[PDB]
């Protein structure tokens, strides 16, 4: 897996 | 004791959650405290997506302090997308509250299978104003501007499953959490909590690399090329077309990550980035690393790094504090 923003 | 402390719990011994409420009436929610985003969202009673079936939902009508907005919003993450609209109400973190603008999600279909596979309700960003959508001043900043906290800085002491709980301390630093001296690294930009460090693994190094300390990332993110050179002579098996790397947990060739600056040196040996996968095969481990290429060569130091290192996030001094976390409290 989890990779958190753009 | 003098500052706000939110108890943290691990999730499948990799990630971790913390709780916080919305509305004049409590209304609890389980959040992923993400230093890698700058927005706060919660599942709405108005949600219609299947993923909301198991979640706690927010009901504005049952909150006197609710203030409507309605402007549709789309929150985007590397792992998924969530939709809804803006609203404002009382957000209670730890034991402090404040009128805060947040997102009421009603569509979570773009965040599957993660959302349904996890037990958190929403995400509470802890990054910088510029990283947000809808120009929202961070919660800790707002709290400080309102004399609710001494300093505009929060602390992270990740929990270890069957060992100890964790804490998200807001306002001040506590020595109970770390060992040795704290070392600060100045941010290179006020977007993510991104600093500059030399990335050295084996004889492979990438100097002045962009390093993002992100509690919202479950793994260690490494630029693609760096990863490939890194796994060359090692004896790791990448299952074809999958970001699945397996090795014997006792593999004597496993390197130690070494990030350096003129202020300090931070290392991450195998025991911190390996995940036992004993169910798959005896004495077997997986790397918990991911190849990820950004515009600028970036390393994402996620939970694995923060699990070994107590971290300080100073908004006022625009820097990150790093110190060795205590084995036990």
């Amino acid at each position: 897996x989890v990779v958190x923003a753009x | 004791s003098s500052n706000d402390n939110i108890e943290l719990v691990d999730f499948q011994n990799i990630m971790f959650y913390g709780d916080a409420e919305v509305g004049d009436n409590q209304q609890p929610f389980t959040f992923i405290l993400d230093t890698g985003s700058a927005n706060l969202w919660v599942p709405s009673v108005k949600c219609t997506t299947a993923g909301c079936l198991t979640k706690h939902l927010y009901d504005s009508s049952k909150s006197r302090t609710y203030e409507k907005d309605g402007t549709k919003v789309e929150m985007n993450y590397v792992s998924g997308t969530v939709s809804g609209f803006f609203s404002k109400d009382l957000v209670t973190v730890g034991n402090l509250s404040l009128p805060y603008k947040f997102i009421e999600v009603i569509d979570t279909n773009g965040f599957e299978p993660t959302y349904t596979a996890s037990t958190f309700d929403g995400i509470l960003g802890l990054g910088w104003k510029d990283l947000s959508i809808g120009s929202v001043d961070p919660i800790v900043v707002e709290l400080k501007n309102q004399n609710k906290i001494e300093n505009a800085l929060f602390t992270f002491y990740l929990p270890v499953h069957d060992k100890h709980t964790g804490f998200l301390t807001i306002g001040g630093i506590e020595e109970r959490f770390y060992e040795g001296p704290l070392t600060y690294e100045k941010l290179n930009h006020d977007l993510y909590w991104q600093i500059t460090l030399d990335a050295h693994v084996g004889n492979i190094m990438l100097e002045k690399a962009n390093c993002i300390v992100d509690s919202g990332t479950s793994a260690i993110t490494v630029p693609t090329d760096f990863l490939n050179k890194m796994l060359q002579n090692l004896d790791v098996i990448k299952v074809p077309f999958l970001p699945f790397y397996v090795t014997l947990c006792n593999n004597s060739k496993l390197p130690t990550f070494e990030f350096t600056s003129e202020n300090g040196k931070y290392t991450l040996e195998p025991e911190y980035y390996l995940q036992h996968i004993e169910d798959v095969g005896p004495g077997l481990c997986m790397l918990n690393i991911i190849g990820l290429d950004f515009p600028v060569p970036t390393f994402i130091l996620g939970d694995p790094f923060m699990r070994k290192y107590f971290t300080v996030f100073d908004y006022d001094n625009h820097s990150v504090g790093i110190a060795l976390a205590k084995k036990n409290l």
